[PDB]
């Protein structure tokens, strides 16, 4: 969370938080209700966001659901959408925390090593997450889509 | 370390769950009074050297502890002791902002009792000095914020005992 | 500034800025208008802030303006206020930058060596800067005095 | 390095001046754009590998340069070239966040022409690739951010010539 | 570490003896197998990632261990687990080349059980995964080399128990 | 070559070549005629080795020549077989040099970075090289296939 | 002492003491009676050395005994003289040891941090020690004042 | 470490006392022995290799300890053992110059018994060798200096037991 | 051996053995029978090699077996031949290992320190080992004497 | 560095060619006489210290160069000079094995003339000492191998001039 | 570095000569000045900060050099300048004790003019400050020692020009 | 010299010479005439010191003047005495300098490498220098022999 990130940064310099850092935490707490509402839109629409993102991905990358592809067949395709649902869940955690740390610690450290071992094309996983961003944005105000978008972009960039 | 928010996220994550009503109520509980934590931390930061100075004056100075034979005798030992009190105040303030004492176990208390015992640093006098820091801090941040800071000062003292 | 600090930290790790670093820049620039207003109050009141701070200082540190004192006499007292005016100018730079780096680079690295050579009691320089903080605080809201105060406090602590 | 803010502070400091109206106007100009610079940097970071891939496909591939005898032939040289383009994009992004090209002189261009000349790295082909990165970047970040990124891409190319 | 040759030399040296008939028989035994050990090591190196992938698919995936609450949940823990299996295969290959398990005691097993117990890494699941690596390796290197690799896989598993 | 590798290893330890290194060079030069003959079999049969390896790869990985796949279409498929011909050429260089250094310096350093940028699944490139090993082995004695096989295995393992 | 310093230097070079180090120990112990007499003069005159040094300091630094000053009032002034008496005691230890390490270990490590916390201007503490040097010097031969002076100078320089 | 001078300073400092008549008389007592300590140290330094050679010949050579299976077998272990005896003589000489054994606790004995036990160095044989060094040293420096050196050799031996 | 050296080097780089390291192991084990035969000639003739080397040494260096000499008298001369027998045994270990490491670890590290302490002239020990080389060479083919000679030369050079 | 084999491979690789008849004839030229290079290198290695000793005795000793005022006067300068001759012999042997002088440009000669000129190391006397090494080496490896070694000794000498 | 003693030893050594009458007379000439050099060095050491303070006041302060735009503007540059003057006084004092300027070439002047020119440190002003240090030093140590110190101050200044 | 050693030590600690270093220089120059007389007595007696030391060495180390020995024959024996005369000359330089560094820089750095190349047993060179010490001591007062002896001892120890 923004609170832990601020504490870790201050502790690394053996110092108290600055007035500016404390003001950032005040803004975070005052905006908490709005962040919970944004996270709740993604939670409430998770089935449609994941389903439509999967459809967009498989239209761009039909090879991954073709013979020899990592997601070929009903069971592997379902597992692929299960992973997209994991990443959407992590994006909701990042939004409420005001920081990508929960996403990083749960879903990013070691992600290239995991998908390399599985033979999953991680560029296509990133495309699935980018598709979820686009579907989620359709359910949000321009302002709320801007906020949520940063968390999806973090995941996409961390997989590239 | 964990804070009040990450503790909730972690409990949802181990279940593979999106945040449910009970989790959201715990997050709302942090947001409801988080500005009071920020206000207390602002006051403590602005007064950190003065808090330690007053606590030392009230609990340690002009005693056997600072005279020849005492554990705060020599400039090196005096300086080590006020450095430790500075640490206790700084980390208690972090823990109060976080609403979670985990940073104290991770960054303050791990091996501390053993270090003090091996060097002959008196735990009783350290606990008296932390009690003085708690009282001086409470005078500056007000009784309610002083009680919350007291939770973390008491956590450190218990960790020494 | 926080922009340069973020870039230097990212470059040291051969990476793009983190989402946290980018959020810190967003928070910094959203406060820009308020920082410029604080800097302008100090700039516009610089003669009175320095003059009144000097008067307050000589009462706390009579030694420096007593015979044998570093600031004894009209010319040396004027040079003392010249130095306080330098530090007020640097505090305005720190306020607009959102960090102490301009103050550090111009007025703090080597400050103990310079004043030791000149025979200036640096505790009394710190007292003059603390007096400027108190005069400036009278011209500012509690919130704005908190922000400006961090920069005065940095200078006082670096001299103590 | 300097950013747009520190450049103003430094120009005022060398004159011994408080920030004057002209200096304050430059600071206001930076603050009014900061969020747009962050938005562009976020987009570029998320797409950095894809930007270089598309630029390389447009400007370098299926030519004498990637065939035996060309300077991008061998996996080591192919990888070195895309690493250079990754550097140009990452540093141009820093310069755009800073609103100042000084980081490019300090950390990118110092001795670069001499290095390329000593190794036989073709400057003309590198400049064509940077032009392609400018076009691909502008397609993703929009016209205003694309023009601003273009200033820093062109600054790097000029520094090679 | 010792290899099969140095183990014989060292046992003769502690007795102050020239190599006797029993020692020479052990040396002949190693020399007669050296090329077969190199052939197996060449095959394992070329297939190391694929061996671990197949073992993980057979022994760990689609279970409580990879789901939330399981010890392979989170990308960091998944990656740490396959890193451990990569270590077991690489060190078992060294031990097979050496014809001696001493490298496993020195570089793999020293404090390993204690590390796994302190972190909550499940030993039973690890032993099942090593058994799967043994089976997949034997399919690639053939029965005799598979049996020899099996000695070192079993040595690692025993060291965890 | 084995000669350069031996010299570089000896120079790193500020020493003359070891008796082991010199024996390897003696064995290498005595076996030179045989290594040239093995390399000439691969050279003479390069069309069939590359064509049959491609067919084996595309049977196991039809996704790479399906829509969305990196080798989709006649031109991209031809470029894929061009890369297999590059690696066969490098394998002939390693065989004549008695060492993988020419393979490493021309085709392995940076290989993961190159194919990641291109979007080529490097596991499938490794599969193509493994298929060339199997086709080439059919044109060689058991002994000669053993020697050539080490060089193909080096490439396959370096792409994992 | 000079004996420990010689042993520490020899141990750092894994060697027996040098002929020069052994000669310096012989010369040190032959001069021991004279060093003990210097320490005895400072000990016997400690009340007058500290009292006169305090008066000289408070004339040069009237701020420290003026309202707001660290030593303001009878009790705080007595504590200030207590500290000068501590430093005179340490100077006698250095003189008998022929080495500054006893002074360093008791009264110098952390001294800036201790006095900063107390609000005591350490430049004024250094001035008090310099005043003790000047008062003590009048009680000693030119040779003995030279020897004692080095230990007072060590303390003054270690507080600067 | 402390020497006879700093021992007196430390005992006065813990009381907050200037050196009194009794303390000054203890310093005079040390200064009156300084030349005798230097004379002994000069003789030991000039004969250091010969002292260890004779002690080893008397206590260790032509035994199971130097033959295969013994702890002084191999040139590396023989050299390590005589290096240890060289250390004991050099540090005992420092302690005798200092008139204080504290250097032995700080620089020789801290963890030494544990190191020897972990490596299988025989402590009984080491103590016999130190006894031999004590006897050879006493023969060269004379009875009074031999007795004083014996205090420090015995201190090292006791520290191993 | 080259097997352990290759494993230690590979482990230091967290990698499988290189093709070059594996080829060196193949060459090493293919020579095993020849190395065992050379070691067996030295082992079978150990009494004559040591006796004749001792006689050659004492003819070249009569001082070591003359009054005042380290090997003077029946018992000391027997101990001298005991040491030459140790070195011949270590040479047989080096020959079977295909490198000097067993000789280094058992008989060379600390050798100068041991013989210096004993008062044994190490140049004469080296002469005894050089004499063993010459006697052993008479029992070997030119090729086998070349191989064995490197191990004797290592010992002679390590004592000079 | 390059050797005779890698030079041929590189010339084929820059053309994108499998080894053609002309390339194979150059490789056969190395293989035809490579055993003679190994035989010479074996002899030089076994005699390396003796070659330098005899060359120094023939060309440098009992002259103004080793007497006070000469550049080999002082033990430090004597040792540096024989170290340089050891380097020339070792690197000439590598170049002879490689059949290519490139290692001499890369690892011996780059900046060497400038280093010698700055230190006052006389190039004339160095060239005389290298000529002596060439003659002593030729006496041991025979005239034909001595001529090939002479190519590399002359390459080093020319590089100093 | 060389001193007046080692200058004589070095000139005798290059001739291979024991110290002759001329060498011994030169050494006697240095020994006859040693106490005067120590007396001057003692005075300079006791006044080192005061010498630099007075020289700076006479030559640099209240000028364009200390104001914004000048090379001594900013505390970092002011401190760097007085550190340089502290170096010149400390090294000139060493050279005077040695009776030889070689330490100035070895430890002060090597690359110094080039460093100052690259940074924009004004050499004219530096030479004026060193002239002021020479005058202030001469006032404290008296005419003969002032002249000798002046040789080394002038040596540093010449080395900057 | 002692002056250079004091300056090098002071420069390493960025400090002026210590009072102890300055006192040692004063004591050194006051004894300079006596040091010069020691160097003159060794210079005047150099032929006899070297001749008698050679005789003692060749009696203790007959091997070096026996067939195969480094000093065998009239010419090589003369060169051996030439080297002892070099070391006596260097000892006179150390005596006048009050420091071993002149000896170290001319005759010790690289000495083992020089004598190893020449085949000279350096322990016998050390014996020759130890023999010169004994002859020189007979020409000097007990105090002057003690001083000269330290410089002979330095050379002997540096060759062990
Ligand atoms: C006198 C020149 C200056 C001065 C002194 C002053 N000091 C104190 C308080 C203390 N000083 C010490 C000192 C030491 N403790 C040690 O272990 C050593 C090493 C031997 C020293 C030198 C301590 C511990 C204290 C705290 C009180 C105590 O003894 O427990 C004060 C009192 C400040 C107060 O407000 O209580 C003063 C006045 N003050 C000046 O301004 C002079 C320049
Ligand atoms: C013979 C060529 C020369 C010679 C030999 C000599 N050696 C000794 C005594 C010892 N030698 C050893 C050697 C070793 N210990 C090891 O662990 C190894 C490695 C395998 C070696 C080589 C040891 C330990 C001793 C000490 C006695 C013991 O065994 O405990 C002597 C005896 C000397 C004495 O004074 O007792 C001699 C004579 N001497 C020469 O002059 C020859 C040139
Ligand atoms: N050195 C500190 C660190 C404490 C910690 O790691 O928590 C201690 O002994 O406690
Ligand atoms: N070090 C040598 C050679 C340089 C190199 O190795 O390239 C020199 O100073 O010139
Ligand atoms: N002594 C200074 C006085 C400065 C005047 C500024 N108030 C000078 O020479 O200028």
């Amino acid at each position: 969370s923004i609170v832990t990130k601020s504490i870790v940064n201050a502790d690394a310099e053996a110092r108290y938080l600055s007035p500016g850092e404390l003001d950032r935490i005040k803004s975070f707490v005052s905006g908490g209700a709005q962040r919970l509402r944004i996270a709740q839109v993604l939670t409430d629409n998770r089935e449609r966001i994941v389903k439509q993102a999967g459809d967009q991905l498989f239209q761009k990358r039909p090879d991954v659901v073709s013979p020899g592809g990592n997601a070929y067949g009903q069971e592997m395709t379902a597992t692929c959408l299960r992973d997209l649902d994991y990443y959407l869940r992590l994006v909701t955690y990042g939004i409420v925390a005001g920081d990508v740390t929960p996403i990083e610690e749960i879903g990013i450290v070691g992600v290239r090593e995991m998908y390399k071992s599985l033979g999953t094309p991680i560029d296509a996983v990133a495309g699935g997450v980018a598709a979820m961003k686009s579907v989620a944005a359709g359910l949000l105000s321009a302002e709320d889509a801007g906020e949520a978008g940063a968390y999806f972009d973090y995941v996409v960039g961390a997989m590239q | 370390m964990q804070d009040a928010i990450t503790s909730v996220i972690n409990s949802s994550d181990v279940q593979g769950k999106y945040l449910d009503n009970a989790a959201l109520e715990k997050l709302k509980g942090y947001f409801a009074t988080g500005e009071l934590r920020v206000r207390a931390a602002t006051t403590i930061s602005a007064n950190a050297a003065a808090i330690v100075k007053e606590a030392v004056a009230k609990s340690l100075l002009y005693s056997d502890i600072t005279r020849p034979g005492g554990n705060m005798y020599t400039t090196r030992r005096y300086a080590a002791c006020i450095r430790d009190l500075d640490y206790y105040l700084r980390y208690a303030t972090y823990a109060m902002l976080a609403g979670d004492p985990s940073i104290l176990d991770e960054r303050v208390l791990n091996g501390l009792k053993e270090t003090y015992n091996s060097l002959g640093v008196p735990v009783g006098a350290t606990v008296q000095a932390i009690q003085a820091i708690k009282e001086v801090t409470a005078s500056l941040v007000g009784p309610d914020a002083g009680k919350e800071m007291g939770v973390y000062f008491d956590y450190i003292c218990s960790g020494l005992s």
